[PDB]
């Protein structure tokens, strides 16, 4: 196929040999798919709101004999758009709808009913959508929530030795998480007893929680262990063999067996005496008495001929005692083995310690153990122990409980029981005794297997369902008041609790938050995130060590590079490009299947736990066309290792070589060149760069960021594409084809451009048409490009001359220096667009009116202002300018009746001193984009907004009226199509309508089938659309929902440009970043033989210093990449024919071995990729993979077909003196960064300023004020010089004392340069508070 | 929150002065408002205050050449954010220009440890007399130059000013101009007129010298020395007397910072201080005009990688297949690996190294002799510019190996060097444990903050008042000699301490009791008669005075000139600022600075100077076997030479046995004693 209709502008081109099979999927699924599980419609019952309304409902009062059935639900349309929503600033939500029917029993009746209830729908919250992009809408936000990641549900086996308890000994422990509840755990001490803590309460014995199971010791004895076999006949002593059962034995006597002996007294106990007894097949045999006494009796036997409780079970038993049993004419005898070898005597030192023996004992201690205040009544102790343990509400051990519980509990279904079970926790307490038996392997905490991520879906469901049951108690209270209630569910369910629990979770939680937008690189990035954060997942808030590490569970699903590289480390991850979420939660990678020699092309997502077993080829391997691998010994991985294992032992593939990447490290080129640690730091600092105005796209490259631009959301992409008709920078329509249409409705697809608008980050985002018109569209096509975007290519910085040099020393370190040319360039120059609101209104002494006049204030803001409006759009506004003016009433009337009516107050009338007004912050100029102000219901005499609202009328009616004139235009074409034969006229048609009076008459039929049938579509058609657009237009003069405190909102907007600036900070892709020096002017940079001064120098010594490979093949291969097209940018100088032309870039593209399918020419070769040669004329668009980049073979190859001297070096001489420097210099072309640490908004300078009431001392940077801080380490480094002065006149002069700043200020007059020492008003503000504390210090 | 702040971003300035501040435009006239105002006032220019206030306001050109008048003369003073030392604040002489940055003196940036990777920076104004004043007699960057930490001035010239000043300095065979017969100036004619390179072997061309052995007056001289045509570029930087291109040259290494020690060693003011410099403007000058670069050529793989790493995978093989036998357990084997894939990297970076010296050659005439090595990653590694022989091993030979979680060297290596496709596994590891470095360097500087805290808090009761008091009680000095070869000498212990007694040599005169100890007396003192390394020597710690220190039993330093004075903090601030940057990072993995439980007294007693190795404090049993064991238990064992000073010393611990116990000699690396 290879069509690349949307790419034949820039083919990008691309090496390596790798092929992709499976193409980079949407990348946005966990997003987009939890959310279209978390909205849906399913009979199964999965996990959402119908999961939740199943779980809550039915919901019934306690003996009122009425229960509430669910419909379920169904999902509405939201009053707003999403993009009109986020301008007008309101959360973004659709109504619920489907209310619960009731239900009503005859009381004291069974089976009566009166009537069946079924009620219309009642509205109940509000549910926020997401949009395509994966954000949420509310108050004007982008709102995303950040993946989450914590443990999954199921039973742990857990090392947890401590380090600090100095024991130097592992101690065992196993704790059973519930999704939601109260917490089981048990705990070992040094006396060998299993122990159970319960939600952080003391660790009660096993036999007071079992007992309180109603397990009696005979059950504990019998069931936990095996009684084995003891007969006694006339004092026979005959019991059963166990050879195989233990590995030891002590012999005072001989044992005979069948007649023979199998050990001798004294024999030895070695296996040759072992298995002459073991393999051959023995019976119960016959031994002395003396041996009854060393074992413990297992279950419980008493004298038949008297009632006592003697011989009880869990007892030792004791010489005189084995005459008063054997002789008593017991049955059988059951004793335990209790031999430790495998084994250990658990669960005895918790019957001999528990103190509760019985069931309701136990209930009555577990009971005053949980309430410390209240003493247990016995009554509800039953109640606590069924809830407290099993329970359907108190358990919810939803899916992965049940599934962890199976699979670790080695069980068959994984379909089971949601609540705890009694020998389930029994199987817990046996597999646990086998752990402090010995037997058996630990898990790993930081194992992802035993990690599962929840998103939006869950956690919305868990708190939905919060509010749900919040809303059940009321809801239960209301039934159980009444008896009988007729139409129950109209006022009995309230919305606070829904509304309080989505609003509050989406409006205010710590995943939730609002991005910072620079590139869609890091809109995406910043979408998929893995946070340990939040509830559940944060050991402390510092330090920790393992929790922090990296598992081999790290290496296809998470990042190891990117990572939060400030304070929390190893917490936030990010997932791979081809990763995926299971339906548990768990993380699946994917593997290409292999079947015996040949590897076929079936795929499969593979989680830890399945993939743990199974042993995976390496990312790289020789592959041959029949299938088989070249090298016999390929290179695989089976457990937390690597190593060479055959053909036959590999069972699995990598695919691509990109699976370990993210999708923020992954646009980085040569990562296997460049360290791990400066690529870590790179791709920490891809997402702070701030868009500029001309996108360039990277000359060196991925090609994934192509697939990342288009999955981002940010670009126009066109739906059911087609010729396109009419463009512009507002709006772009295409006609569609009529390939694939809708029968009804007709019509084209029409798009609305989003103009310049301020981001979160206060940058500039804007989208450009990429075609110029009538240019066929396919299906999924980018028309428009957002910020830092080209062609539906990311690129989010700008390459330039690149020339490795000290100069005159001043590059130092990491300092760049950059030239004036790129200065001239307008290259790096970006929009900060700043919000300016001034909003009060809400006073009790009249409402406040916007502008009309700037009180106390000379002409000079009135000639900006509009009369009755707001300023010019677009103007300068400079230092404190008012931009809106707003009054106050403050006086109003007083005496002399408010100065005469207004009169001394002049023309404000509000009477004086309205303090409103907006007053722009001083240090901020630059130039407004629009003043969105408010929009309020029954709101009249405006001038402000008025412009607006008539534009929005004017471009809704003119974008609806080409479809109404598509429309009314494409019926009336039928029109004149069926009246032919029937008596057409052309000359007559072609100057009039009607159609000659309606297709006149013709033969009856016509008449009035045709006739009446044209004025009913038509009439329909006018009328409808009328009807729609008045329907329209009155969303658009009905505005929004204003805060309460405020009659009227005012807010605007505001753009400054801002350039390449001379501290600013420059970044490169491997991790380099600084500050530039000084910018130098072009006579004063290098030449080479062509006399072509350098753009930037760097310091050459970092690379050595800072381990930085990536840079030398970057510059060097830009270098090539702009040495054809620079190349062919002469071939355009020279007006060469295409085909001369074509030939090299023919063979530009096929140079080299494969690593493409691109082929030149391919499509009528005289357009297309012809024109796409003076789209590339400035630079090459080649590509790299990650792993599988370009080696220097190839890349001395490239730039040595470019002309260049294949070593990259190029004789140069020095711009200055003119003379030439000695050697040969590396010079090349590399992408570089430019980021929002430029000075202007990093730097403020400020003397005095505005104090607090607390201490005098002003509030900090940010306010125009303040000295910044000097802290006490600076106190210590004023000690440490030695100056008394500085520091004493610091700490007091400056902030503590008013007089050190008045007498300060009156000696710079005639300059008496003494400065008062003064008496500190901080200090006394701490003998202030001494003096509110009780002792109270006082000076003499 | 202070006063008067630009909060600024640090530019390296590399003109004007070493302290001067590239102050820029529009950080001026902003905080000099009032020096504005009151120059309008004495000036003249305005009239009242509120028309000298619409004067600034409206940005008169005017009001430009008053404010130069002003802010020449008027200092800043300097801090970075993150303060440790003492030097963090420095006063600077502004000049105006045009940026919105401050362009800085980049060896005063290492003075601050500031780098240009965008940290904040804090600019503040002094107020008037005390402040402009002392911080113009106290805090200049150039009058305070030695560091009370370390005790050697700090100075960084690094960099390009160690690149620049290797390629300065250094010899080639034949290339051009041979020899030349022009001296003194022959930098200008010959190097700026043609024929002559920077650098040539073989050339007549004398220097002059100058000897200051005269009392007061300075004694010149000249002779023909064969020196470089560099090297006589780098003479003209200091007329004062020198050892003319014999030290004052050497190779361009730190070398140049020794030779800068030793020229800061007479007149520590004056044009040692002035025109010194002139060492950074032809660094960066000829540095620049040198320009060298990096690239894929500059690296060297060497052959012999191959066969290292296929002839230890064989080695291993053999490990593991008798593991898979059961003769060798896997402890052994594994720590066995361990061993060959370390000596195995071992190797590949010293068959590296061989071809990062040997294997690069220039053609010349026959070019069989060749030439040394132009690479400009040998000249970073001898230089010491940057990068070091480890960060270059990873270059090109083996990376090394390390795990985090587990803490053991994990058995599966990196045989890929940077230029090869590196493994996607071998990225993991190296990624987690970068990620481990990354979590241990940004946790030790708040425990190193934390330490200041505790270290300052009990420093701050120092009054240091009184003079000398004449106490009698000090410090008995004697060398560490500890190990195979000794750590430190002597004499910098007792350089520059009042001396009670300390008599060097057999008693025969030496020192005097009142007599202060300076580097000529105690340099006389410790070269001419050295058998005697232990001296009496008064400390800080032992003081006759009540209250406070006494200065004179302390010592005398500071960053300024000797003789200190009183109410200085000394040790206490110069102390908790000296033990900030010991603290600031950890060593390796922090086990170094630990028990190595590896150590040459305890492995095999060894001697560093041929001498008689006698046992101090034991009683010297000997046993029937013919060998020597101490009878006590704590011993000492030590390694005296001919004169008498002790050479190396360790303490003897009972049961170890000794071929010699006493009469016999030792050579240097001489084991007398073995123990497990």
């Amino acid at each position: 196929m290879v069509y690349s209709y949307t790419e034949k502008k820039r083919i990008r081109k691309d090496f390596g040999k790798r092929p992709q099979v499976l193409d980079v999927p949407y990348l946005l699924s966990i997003q987009l798919d939890s959310f279209q599980k978390f909205i849906e419609q399913d009979p199964e019952g999965q996990y959402g709101l119908e999961a939740a309304f199943r779980s809550v409902f039915p919901i019934q009062s306690y003996s009122g004999n009425s229960e509430l059935q669910y419909v379920s639900y169904r999902l509405g349309e939201p009053v707003f758009d999403v993009q009109e929503c986020q301008i007008r600033g309101v959360t973004y939500s659709a109504p619920l709808r489907v209310k619960l029917r009731l239900v009503i029993y005859e009381r004291e009746a069974p089976e009566g009913t009166v009537k069946d209830i079924k009620e219309q729908e009642v509205y109940m919250g509000e549910i926020p959508l997401m949009t395509d992009n994966g954000t949420f809408v509310i108050n004007g936000t982008e709102r995303v929530i950040v993946s989450q990641l914590h443990r999954s549900p199921g039973v742990f086996f857990d090392s947890d030795k401590g380090k600090t308890h100095s024991s130097g000994k592992v101690l065992y422990n196993a704790r059973i998480i519930p999704y939601r509840g109260s917490w089981l755990d048990f705990e070992f001490d040094p006396k060998d007893n299993l122990f159970v803590r319960i939600d952080r309460r003391r660790k009660l014995p096993a036999t007071i929680i079992l007992r309180a199971l109603n397990y009696t010791t005979e059950q504990i004895l019998d069931l936990f262990f095996e009684k084995v076999i003891f007969e006694i006949r006339d004092n026979k002593l005959q019991m059963e063999l166990v050879p195989e059962r233990l590995r030891g034995e002590t012999a005072s006597f001989d044992i005979e067996a069948n007649g023979k002996v199998y050990v001798e007294k004294g024999r030895r106990i070695t296996a040759r005496h072992i298995r002459q007894l073991e393999k051959d097949d023995v019976k119960l045999i016959e031994v002395p008495v003396e041996y009854i006494a060393g074992k413990v009796v297992a279950k419980d036997y008493i004298d038949e001929s008297t009632g006592e409780l003697i011989c009880a079970a869990n007892m030792e038993l004791s010489l005189d005692l084995l005459a008063k049993l054997s002789q008593s004419g017991h049955k059988r005898i059951e004793t335990l083995f209790t031999n430790d070898l495998d084994h250990g005597p658990y669960i005895s030192e918790t019957l001999r310690v528990d103190p509760t023996n019985d069931r309701l004992s136990a209930l009555v201690e577990i009971y005053r153990m949980m309430r410390p205040g209240e003493p247990p009544t016995r009554e509800a102790a039953e109640s606590l122990f069924e809830n407290l343990f099993f329970s359907e509400d108190r358990y919810d051990l939803s899916a992965v409980g049940r599934m962890k519980f199976n699979r670790s509990l080695l069980r068959e279904e994984i379909e089971g029981s949601g609540i705890l079970s009694k020998d389930d926790i029994i199987d817990v307490m046996k597999k646990l005794i086998d752990i402090r038996n010995g037997k058996g392997e630990v898990d790993d905490i930081d194992h992802l297997g035993n990690r599962r991520i929840r998103s939006v879906g869950e956690m919305a469901e868990n708190q939905f369902r919060v509010g749900l049951v919040r809303v059940e108690r009321a809801v239960k209270e209301r039934l159980s008041l009444g008896d009988l209630d007729t139409l129950m569910p109209q006022d009995m369910i309230n919305a606070k609790p829904i509304s309080a629990a989505v609003k509050e979770f989406f409006g205010s939680s710590q995943l939730s938050q609002f991005m910072d937008q620079n590139n869609p690189l890091s809109e995406i990035t910043h979408k998929r995130r893995i946070s340990a954060l939040g509830p559940g997942g944060l050991t402390r808030e510092r330090a920790g060590f393992e929790v922090r590490d990296v598992h081999p569970t790290h290496y296809g699903r998470v990042c190891p590079i990117e990572t939060p590289e400030g304070p929390n480390i190893g917490l936030i991850n990010s997932l791979s490009v081809y990763a995926q979420t299971n339906e548990y939660g768990f993380l699946e990678t994917p593997y290409r299947k292999v079947t015996d020699g040949v590897v076929t092309d079936e795929i499969h997502y593979l989680s830890a736990i399945e993939e743990g077993n199974y042993v995976i080829a390496q990312a790289n391997s020789n592959l041959d066309e029949e299938g088989h691998f070249v090298e016999d010994l390929v290179t695989c991985r089976s457990k937390g290792e690597s190593s060479l294992f055959s053909r036959d032992q590999v069972d699995y593939m990598d695919v691509s070589t990109q699976q370990v990447v993210s999708v923020g490290a992954s646009l980085i080129p040569f990562l296997e060149h460049d360290d791990a640690n400066r690529a870590l730091m790179g791709a920490n600092m891809q997402r702070q760069a701030v868009p500029t105005l001309r996108a360039d796209k990277p000359l060196v490259g991925t090609g994934m960021e192509r697939a990342v631009a288009v999955d981002s959301g940010v670009t126009a992409v066109a739906k059911r594409g087609g010729v396109v008709q009419y463009v512009d920078a507002s709006r772009i329509v295409i006609k569609v084809n009529e390939d694939e249409m809708y029968p009804g409705e007709a019509g084209i697809d029409i798009y609305n451009l989003t103009k310049y608008t301020r981001s979160n980050q206060n940058t500039c985002i804007n989208q450009m048409p990429c075609v110029s018109l009538g240019e066929p569209v396919e299906r999924g096509d980018v028309l428009a490009d957002g910020p830092s975007t080209d062609l539906g290519e990311l690129a989010l910085g700008q390459n330039m001359r690149v020339a490795f040099m000290p100069w005159n020393g001043y590059n130092f370190e990491d300092s760049i220096l950059v030239s004036e040319r790129v200065v001239q360039e307008d290259r790096f120059t970006t929009i900060h667009i700043q919000e300016l609101a001034c909003v009060s209104r809400d006073t009790k002494l009249g409402p406040e009116e916007i502008t009309a006049d700037i009180p106390n204030v000379g002409e000079a803001a009135l000639s900006k202002l509009d009369e009755s409006g707001i300023v010019y759009i677009g103007a300068e506004v400079t230092g404190g300018d008012i931009l809106v003016g707003k009054v106050t009433p403050k006086g109003e009337t007083q005496l002399t009746p408010e100065e005469k009516l207004l009169r001394a107050i002049f023309g404000e009338k509000a009477s004086d001193v309205k303090d409103s007004s907006l007053r722009v912050p001083n240090g901020v100029s630059g130039t407004v984009i629009d003043v969105q102000v408010f929009t309020r219901d029954g709101v009249e005499k405006d001038k402000r907004a008025l412009e607006i609202e008539e534009m929005q009328l004017k471009q809704a009616k003119k974008d609806l009226s080409e479809e109404l004139q598509i429309l009314e235009a494409g019926l009336f074409s039928r029109i004149r199509a069926v009246l032919v034969a029937g008596g057409v006229e052309a000359e007559k048609l072609d100057k009039l309508p009607r159609d000659r009076w309606l297709e006149l008459g013709l033969t009856d039929e016509e008449k009035q089938n045709q006739l009446e049938q044209l004025a009913e579509q038509y009439d329909e058609l006018k009328h409808e659309f009328e009807k729609k657009l008045e329907a329209k237009r009155r969303k658009i003069t009905q505005g929004d929902d204003l805060a309460p405190g405020v009659l009227k909102i005012v807010k605007v907007y505001l753009a400054v440009k801002r350039r390449i600036q001379p501290g600013d900070k420059m970044a490169g892709r491997h991790g380099n970043k600084g500050v530039i020096s000084k910018i130098n002017p072009i006579e004063d940079m290098p030449y080479d033989e062509n006399g072509t001064p350098v753009d930037i120098v760097l310091n050459p010594l970092g690379v050595p210093s800072r381990m930085n490979i990536g840079q030398i093949l970057e510059t060097h291969l830009g270098m090539a990449a702009k040495g054809i097209g620079d190349k062919i940018n002469a071939m355009l100088k020279q007006q060469q024919e295409v085909a001369k032309l074509r030939e090299f870039i023919q063979r530009a593209y096929d140079l080299g071995a494969d690593v493409r399918q691109k082929v030149d020419l391919s499509t009528f070769s005289d357009e297309e990729v012809m024109r796409l040669a003076e789209n590339l004329r400035k630079g090459m668009p080649i590509a790299t993979p990650v792993f599988d980049g370009a080696k220097e073979a190839e890349i001395k190859e490239l730039l040595k077909l470019g002309d260049l001297p294949t070593s990259g070096q190029i004789r140069l001489y020095d711009g200055r003196t003119g003379e030439q420097f000695e050697r040969p210099v590396t010079v090349g072309y590399m992408y570089m960064l430019k980021l929002n640490h430029l000075v202007d908004d990093k730097m403020h300078a400020r003397s005095t300023g505005s104090y607090s009431l607390v201490t005098q001392q002003p509030l900090g940077g940010k306010a125009q004020f303040g000295g910044q801080r000097f802290g006490e380490m600076e106190v210590w480094a004023l000690e440490a010089y030695g100056a008394a002065y500085t520091l004493q006149e610091m700490l007091t002069v400056k902030s503590d004392d008013v007089n050190g700043r008045t007498k300060m200020y009156k000696n710079i007059v005639d300059g008496n340069h003494q400065m008062e020492p003064g008496m500190p008003e901080s200090f006394n503000v701490l003998l202030k508070e001494i003096r509110s504390l009780g002792i109270n210090i006082e000076l003499e | 929150r202070v006063d008067y702040s630009g909060r600024s971003v640090i530019t390296v300035g590399p003109y004007l002065r070493l302290h001067q501040c590239g102050l820029p435009k529009k950080m001026a006239l902003e905080l000099f408002k009032p020096f504005i105002y009151g120059k309008l006032e004495l000036r003249g220019l305005a009239t009242t205050i509120k028309a000298a206030k619409k004067m600034v306001e409206r940005e008169e050109a005017v009001v430009w050449d008053i404010l130069d008048e002003v802010i020449r003369e008027h200092p800043v003073l300097l801090n970075r954010a993150p303060t440790l030392h003492r030097l963090g604040i420095q006063a600077f002489e502004p000049v105006l220009i045009e940026g919105k940055a401050i362009q800085l003196h980049p060896l005063v940036c290492a003075a601050y440890n500031a780098d240009f990777d965008g940290d904040q920076m804090a600019v503040h104004v002094p107020l008037t007399l005390e402040a402009q004043l002392e911080a113009r007699a106290l805090m200049m960057s150039t009058n305070n130059i030695l560091s009370p930490a370390n005790g050697e001035p700090i100075i960084v010239p690094s960099q390009d000013v160690v690149l620049g000043l290797y390629y300065m300095t250094r010899d080639c065979v034949n290339a051009k101009g041979e020899g030349m017969v022009l001296t003194g100036p022959k930098e200008a004619e010959r190097l700026y007129r043609s024929g002559l390179a920077s650098l040539h072997a073989r050339v007549k061309v004398r220097i002059t010298e100058y000897e200051k052995d005269a009392n007061g007056e300075l004694v010149a001289k000249t002779s023909l020395k064969d020196t470089t045509v560099g090297r006589a570029i780098l003479w003209m930087i200091v007329p004062k007397g020198l050892p003319y291109s014999i030290v004052n040259q050497a190779l361009g290494k730190k070398a140049i910072s020794k030779m800068l020690n030793t020229c800061y060693r007479i007149l520590g003011l004056k044009p040692t201080v002035i025109f010194a410099d002139q060492i950074m403007y032809t660094g960066f000058a000829y540095a620049a005009r040198s320009g060298a670069s990096v690239g894929i050529d500059d690296m060297v793989i060497p052959e012999k990688k191959h066969e290292i790493i296929s002839e230890a995978e064989a080695e291993v093989a053999e490990i593991q297949e008798q593991f898979q036998s059961g003769l060798v357990t896997a402890g052994e084997r594994y720590n066995k690996v361990i061993d060959i894939w370390a000596a195995a990297n071992d190797r590949v970076s010293k068959a590296m190294m061989d071809n990062l010296q040997t294997e690069t050659v220039i053609n010349r005439d026959g070019q069989e002799e060749k030439q040394v090595s132009f690479n400009s990653i040998y000249m970073m590694a001898d230089s010491g510019a940057r990068g070091s022989a480890a960060q270059i091993r990873q270059l090109a030979g083996m990376r090394g190996l390390m795990a985090k979680p587990d803490g053991s060297i994990i058995e599966t290596p990196i045989t890929a060097n940077f230029r090869e496709g590196l493994n996607v596994l071998q990225y993991f590891i190296s990624t987690h444990g970068a990620r481990k470095g990354l979590a241990d360097t940004a946790l030790k500087t708040a425990n190193s903050g934390y330490l200041t805290r505790r270290l300052v808090d009990v420093a701050q009761d120092l009054v240091v008042t009184e003079d000398d008091c004449g106490t009698h009680e000090g410090i008995m000095m004697t060398p560490v000699i500890e190990g195979g070869d000794v750590k430190e000498p002597l004499r910098d212990r007792v350089l520059g301490r009042v001396t009670a007694e300390d008599v060097l040599k057999p008693g025969t005169a030496d020192i005097l009791v009142p007599r202060n100890t300076l580097l000529h007396e105690q340099w006389c003192d410790l070269l001419e008669e050295n058998s005697v390394d232990a001296v009496k020597v008064r400390s800080v710690v032992s003081c006759d005075t009540d209250f406070g220190v006494c200065a004179h039993c302390y010592g005398r330093d500071l960053a300024r000139g000797h003789i200190i004075n009183k109410g200085e903090a000394i040790g206490v601030i110069a102390a908790q600022s000296i033990g900030e940057p010991g603290t600031q990072l950890t060593m390796r993995t922090f086990h170094i600075g630990g028990a190595a439980s590896r150590a040459a007294a305890e492995s095999s007693i060894q001697v560093k100077n041929k001498g008689s190795i006698k046992l101090s404090n034991v009683k010297s049993v000997v046993n029937s076997s013919g060998k020597l064991v101490i009878t006590s238990r704590n011993t000492e064992l030590k390694l005296i030479d001919e004169f008498g000073r002790t050479k190396e010393s360790y303490k003897v611990p009972y049961g170890a046995v000794l071929a010699k116990g006493d009469g016999e000699q030792v050579a240097g690396g001489e084991t007398v004693a073995n123990w497990d």
